[PDB]
């Protein structure tokens, strides 16, 4: 009955305009509503009305729908008083020291949870203050005091329901404003364990929540004044950026708004990412900025994008900073993938300070050679993932040296991977940067060119050959470095006429056939190479005759992504 | 007359292989082992069941059954 | 550095002045033959490799004359 | 020190005798301390030669009783002001020179020496503490390399708990490793995963000392590691694992106080049961369940039903061992929650699964007997019941088979009126028992129980109607004289099953 005559009177006062508020002023006892607000504020003041189902689930939404329908009606003037005459935000104020926080009793804590969830219900009705009185501060005490002198004392233990019941005092006091500004300055407290690091322990989301309405006002205060404190307000803004990679169901510009407004204030904490804070700030913020880069825009700030640069002279600053650990140069190499010269100029720094010639001087086991294998591992993943022809020469030179010294498995296992990849196009200016780089010198051809040769599109390979018919066909004819560089045509030109058929065959076939059929060891390797390049286009030509005799994934990914690993 | 092969390369673990081969011996029969514990709860349940006659189905009985179908069960 | 701490363990040009380095006792070996590691950073294959191996180079001099070589 | 001196001889005065020895010291090491320090470098090599031989029965006496050794002489070491001998002679030096237990062994010596670097040069506690990290981290990568995983997490935890000031940095890290270990717990020899169960209560021991971030961390963890354990397939009409195994490893885990103590000898699984419920309940909130026809099935994430039914089947299996005492609070409110989501889709037959686990654990400890949480619990299950007894006759089975099971699996207190509704249940379980049995089973138990707990005059209009349907059930009728010490019998006894015998 009671759920029906107050669907009945939203009908009458929404679908019935003032119109007939005179009809609704045929109420003339207003006791309903009185009714009404005690079931809000104890929904068993109707009898039980208990069993926790699926009406007085719903019970509460219209509820509040009827409190705004009033709320429009000038009878919220009635309402209110009404409403004043229930309450006036008063009880919690005694209600906040009856010794709770705690398996001390459970109706102190019932009656909170319901003043509570009441507040809650009237502040989403609209009814912030027609039930508060107005503080003159922006700070309203009636929340914040009780929330802060219940997190600070309670603990020197606590409840889930502590939890469910400290959250929604949060709740309330994110219900009021200027009391960002308190609870930023309550965090950023030094008061073992920091007592704001504590809290934001404690309700890490629910601060996150509240913070995103401060998008970059309490990001710019709090970045400010982390001139004297690192962990704490690092620890905040990977929150916030965890945040947003949750937050992105409804958009991730949210995130990307964070991240503009944080590089704009970029320059206001400086005391880092340089030889001016500890190594470990300095790899926390490595690792701010690593996050950042995978959440913010990457369509700019990739290359010169306003802000853009003030970090990225930072990241190459980081790049230039000699005194890192290795291993941090190696996390710096794996944020690569997000990228002019400077570049090269710092990637040659680190390559020549890290292994001089080789990886093999290092010996198994010793922790600086384990740090290089990880390095370079991550400058593979790198390259991998980004596919530039840039590193890929860079690393070519790198390990064209010495066979075997930096597990070349891995090296190669690259090249098959990203020569599927990338666009045709992308993969034949990758192959024609390691052909003019080709021109000991074996190598070169051997470790990178016919690995990606093996595995390139059939579409770039077309683009490609088509660029070095003629220039193969020409320098086909120290001898040494004469018959390498032969050796390398014939390691690509055998594959390449495999893989698929102008009509210049003839000619080659002729300048095969002669070569194989030739009358130190390189002569054996000539004919050897020759021969293959025979066999592969004799497969394509005389072939037909004699030879010529889940919601959890996106949660692991996202656990993941907060913890940066793979 | 084939398997010559076969023997012929199973042979190449004459490089002492040994104790090696005492280790994948061994870590096979913690193997086995499993596999066992496995098969012996499946043996725990009744075995399957067995009919005894043929079915044709069609939009009708098929009374055309024979007295071996009519008796065996 | 044997113990309550340790070095790092299980040379063209920076491992070759480790070793040096190292040569605080019988000021032996990884000078005489291991100036060819820094012959073989002078290959000239790249820029920084040379200019290093003669860095190198010039840095022996002084490490040899202190190390009494 | 005569005995031990009489131990020393025993080793090597130049066949299995001295594998006896090593036992008998390792039983006692610690009796036979401070006569011990000295000959160390001999105690060391022979027990290091000595578990590198034949009849692994040696190797593993010699490998405990090193251990106990290296324990021992960690302790009066790390409360020596002559520390320095020692632990700068040997063990740092050898345990480089190590670089396949020998691997094990020599990081047991890096996490037991990591005690007196607290003592001197403190620094060099976070020192050790960043290259294993970076070491770990090396070994974490590449693609046996997990027979040392364990004894990586067992050193990284003593020098955690010597070290006070950690680099949060490495947090991410190390917590990422532990759980990919944890998902790695398969493809491992019995033997070591004990070992690697006893490394991980030993790195949540040590997490235990940095309070807010013990919190989050293993939050965090669990919360991955049962990510990727449902997200582990199973089939629907190198080897692949599945979920099936880890159950014990958890049953162990949160069982492992017996083992635990013994660690902090050299209120933990309250904490590991509370922050395990937790997790689960989070995920059951962020679970997308939403399914159509195109009754007909037809799930709208399809690997969220799969991952839904996986973890289902683990936590009831996991759950009933341990404490509804530490479930307790959880009860009221836990349950009420499943059953928002149960009056939200029930159309589940897992629901209805938990839900029936639930009030077992519930009446595991009589949560209700005859608090207003208690009485709301109480109302809040009579009307929920009563519910799901009405409309349990618009199911069929392997939907309505779970439903009708958690039915009949509540108490006496909650039955206590309206038997009409369990009635025809009751008996619809009675007649699927001769198909499956433990449904049967479990109708029986709760049949005896409402015997017993309720009186018979009001089960007298209905023992005429419950009795003839139980007519079912009731219609038919190596190993040598050789002594081999009978290994086979000393093997195990295998896991039960269920009959329609008993």
């Amino acid at each position: 009955v009671v759920v029906r005559i107050m669907e009945f009177t939203t009908t009458l006062l929404n679908t019935s305009p003032e119109g007939w508020k005179l009809l609704k002023k045929d109420l003339c006892n207003t006791h309903l509503m009185r009714v009404l607000v005690q079931t809000l504020c104890e929904p068993a003041s109707i009898g039980f009305n208990i069993g926790d189902v699926q009406v007085m689930a719903h019970l509460p939404d219209v509820c509040v729908n009827l409190m705004k329908a009033l709320k429009m009606s000038p009878y919220k003037d009635i309402l209110e008083t009404h409403l004043r005459e229930k309450i006036t935000a008063q009880s919690i104020e005694e209600l906040c020291a009856v010794n709770l926080y705690g398996p001390d009793a459970q109706v102190d804590r019932s009656r909170l949870a319901a003043v509570v969830s009441a507040c809650k219900q009237l502040h989403r009705a609209g009814l912030l203050h027609n039930i508060l009185p107005s503080q003159s501060t922006d700070l309203h005490h009636s929340v914040g005091t009780e929330l802060l002198s219940l997190v600070y004392k309670g603990i020197a233990s606590l409840d889930l329901s502590c939890k469910q019941l400290a959250s929604g005092l949060l709740e309330l006091a994110f219900a009021f404003g200027g009391l960002c500004e308190r609870l930023v300055s309550l965090l950023l407290n030094p008061a073992h364990f920091s007592h704001g690091e504590y809290f934001y322990s404690l309700f890490s989301e629910t601060i996150n929540t509240e913070l995103l309405k401060n998008l970059d006002l309490a990001v710019l205060e709090l970045m400010q004044s982390s001139v004297d404190n690192t962990k704490m307000v690092s620890a905040v803004l990977n929150g916030m950026l965890d945040q947003s990679f949750r937050e992105r169901a409804n958009q991730k510009h949210q995130g990307l708004k964070l991240a503009t407004t944080i590089l704009q204030h970029w320059k206001k904490c400086d005391s880092w990412w340089a030889k001016d804070s500890p190594l470990e700030t300095k790899m926390a913020v490595l690792a701010l900025l690593a996050k950042i880069l995978q959440i913010d825009s990457s369509v700019s700030f990739n290359t010169s994008h306003g802000s853009f640069p003030e970090v990225f002279t930072t990241y190459i600053s980081l790049l230039a900073d000699t005194k890192l650990d290795l291993h941090l140069k190696g996390q710096a190499v794996t944020l690569l993938p997000f990228f002019l010269e400077e570049l090269r100029r710092v990637l040659e720094q680190l390559i020549v300070a890290h292994f001089p010639m080789q990886s093999r001087e290092f010996p198994p086991g010793t922790p600086r050679f384990n740090n290089y294998v990880d390095c370079m591992k991550k400058f593979l993943d790198a390259l991998e993932l980004s596919q530039s022809p840039m590193l890929l020469e860079l690393m070519t030179e790198v390990l064209c040296r010495e066979q075997q010294h930096v597990m070349e498995e891995l090296f190669q296992s690259s090249f098959r991977r990203i020569a599927r990849r990338g666009s045709c196009v992308t993969q034949v200016g990758l192959l024609e940067s390691v052909y003019e780089m080709f021109r000991t010198r074996q190598s070169f051809v051997d470790r990178s060119l016919l690995t990606l040769l093996w595995h390139c599109s059939l579409d770039a390979l077309r683009e490609f050959f088509s660029t070095i018919v003629v220039d193969a066909i020409d320098v086909l004819k120290t001898f040494d470095t004469q018959i390498t560089k032969k050796m390398g045509y014939y390691k690509i030109l055998d594959v390449m006429y495999s893989r698929l058929p102008n009509e210049l065959t003839k000619t080659l076939i002729k300048l095969c056939y002669d070569a194989f059929t030739e009358n130190l060891e390189r002569r054996r390797l000539y004919h050897c190479a020759a021969y293959n390049c025979a066999i592969s286009v004799i497969c394509c030509v005389f072939n037909e005759l004699k030879f010529y005799q889940s919601t959890l994934s996106e949660e692991m990914s996202q656990f993941d992504f907060s913890t940066g690993v793979q | 007359g084939r398997t010559d092969l076969l023997r012929l390369r199973r042979r190449f673990m004459r490089d002492q292989e040994k104790l090696s081969l005492m280790y994948a011996r061994k870590g096979v029969a913690e193997q086995k082992r499993e596999k066992e514990i496995k098969s012996e709860l499946k043996m725990k349940q009744d075995a399957q069941v067995v009919l005894y006659r043929s079915y044709r189905h069609g939009d009708l009985p098929d009374i055309q059954i024979k007295h071996s179908s009519l008796i065996t069960p | 550095q044997g113990g309550a701490h340790f070095s790092v363990s299980s040379n063209p040009a920076e491992n070759f002045r480790v070793l040096v380095k190292q040569k605080k006792a019988s000021f032996e070996e990884a000078s005489n033959q291991l100036i060819n590691h820094i012959e073989q950073f002078l290959d000239t294959n790249e820029t920084p490799y040379f200019m290093k191996s003669i860095d190198c180079i010039r840095a022996f001099r002084e490490e040899a004359i202190k190390f009494s070589e | 020190t005569s005995r031990e001196i009489f131990n020393f001889v025993l080793k090597a005065i130049r066949y299995a005798v001295p594998s006896a020895g090593l036992r008998l010291f390792a039983l006692h090491a610690s009796q036979f301390s401070t006569c011990l320090l000295d000959n160390y470098v001999s105690l060391f090599e022979v027990l290091l030669k000595w578990c590198a031989h034949t009849n692994v029965e040696l190797k593993k006496a010699a490998l405990s009783a090193l251990e106990s050794f290296l324990k021992q002489v960690s302790n009066m070491v790390a409360k020596n002001a002559e520390m320095h001998k020692n632990k700068l002679q040997y063990f740092m030096e050898q345990f480089y020179g190590i670089i396949n237990k020998e691997l094990s062994i020599a990081i047991r010596g890096y996490g037991l020496f990591a005690g007196p670097c607290k003592v001197i040069n403190a620094k060099d506690v976070d020192f050790m503490y960043v290259e294993l990290i970076q070491r770990c981290k090396q070994m974490f990568l590449t693609q046996d390399r997990v027979y040392q995983m364990p004894s990586f997490l067992q050193s990284v935890a003593s020098v955690l708990l010597y070290l006070d000031t950690v680099p949060e940095v490495y947090t991410p890290v190390l917590e990422h490793l532990v759980v990919m270990q944890i998902d790695s717990f398969p493809q491992y020899s019995p033997k070591m995963q004990l070992v690697c169960c006893r490394a991980i209560v030993k790195v949540f021991l040590a997490l235990a000392a940095k309070g807010p971030v013990l919190r989050n961390c293993i939050s965090t963890v669990v919360h991955q590691g049962l990510i990727r354990i449902c997200s582990k397939p199973v089939v629907l009409p190198w080897k692949v694992p599945t979920y099936k195994d880890y159950v014990d490893l958890f049953r162990h885990l949160l069982s492992s106080d017996q083992m635990m103590d013994s660690i902090l000898a050299d209120s933990l699984n309250h904490l590991l049961y509370d922050e395990f419920v937790k997790s689960v309940l989070k995920i059951v909130e962020k679970l997308d369940l939403t399914l159509e026809i195109q009754a007909n099935l037809h799930p709208a994430k399809p690997k969220d039903f799969s991952a839904f039914i996986n973890l289902v089947e683990f936590c009831r299996e996991i759950l009933p061992e341990k404490q509804a005492e530490f479930f307790e609070p959880w009860v009221y409110s836990f349950s009420y929650e499943l059953i928002l989501q149960s009056t939200r889709l029930p159309l589940i037959s897992g629901f209805y699964k938990l839900l029936s686990i639930t009030v077992r654990n519930a009446k595991k400890i009589k949560y209700f007997e005859g608090d207003p949480e208690k009485y709301s619990c109480f109302a809040l299950f009579v009307k929920f019941g009563k519910e799901v007894a009405v409309k349990m006759k618009q199911y069929k089975d392997e939907l309505l088979a779970s439903c009708l099971t958690f039915l009949l699996s509540l108490p006496h207190n909650i039955i206590e009126l309206d038997v009409r509704a369990y009635v025809p249940a009751l008996q619809m379980a009675f007649k699927l028992g001769l198909s499956y049995t433990p449904l049967a089973e479990v109708g029986l138990n709760a049949l005896e129980e409402w015997s017993i707990y309720i009186d018979r005059h009001v089960m007298q209009p209905y023992y005429k109607d419950i009795l003839p349907c139980l007519d079912g059930y009731l219609k038919t009728s190596f190993n040598k004289v050789v002594l081999k010490h009978l290994k086979k019998t000393k093997n195990l006894s295998s896991n039960e099953a269920i009959s329609l015998e008993e």
